């Protein structure tokens, strides 16, 4: 493993999904078997 | 105006989709 890092412009791999950006606290909670969360445009802004 | 107005209804950005603003406020 490695450490988790938020707030900054970071790389970042949760669960094989790859992507960069600003870790940012969520503010919503989803089901408890749900691990991604997306928007209208099918975009990943989401993630347990 | 407001009356007119209120009648017209970055998540895209994450692409690339900037948006200029306008010149006229």
């Amino acid at each position: 493993s490695t450490n988790l890092v938020k707030n900054k412009c970071v790389n970042f791999n949760f669960n094989g999904l790859t992507g960069t950006g600003v870790l940012t606290e969520s503010n919503k909670k989803f089901l408890p078997f749900q691990q991604f969360g997306r928007d209208i445009a099918d975009t990943t802004d989401a993630v347990r | 105006e407001d009356l007119l107005f209120n009648k017209v209804t970055c998540a895209q950005k994450f692409n690339g989709l900037t948006v200029l603003p306008p010149l006229l406020t």
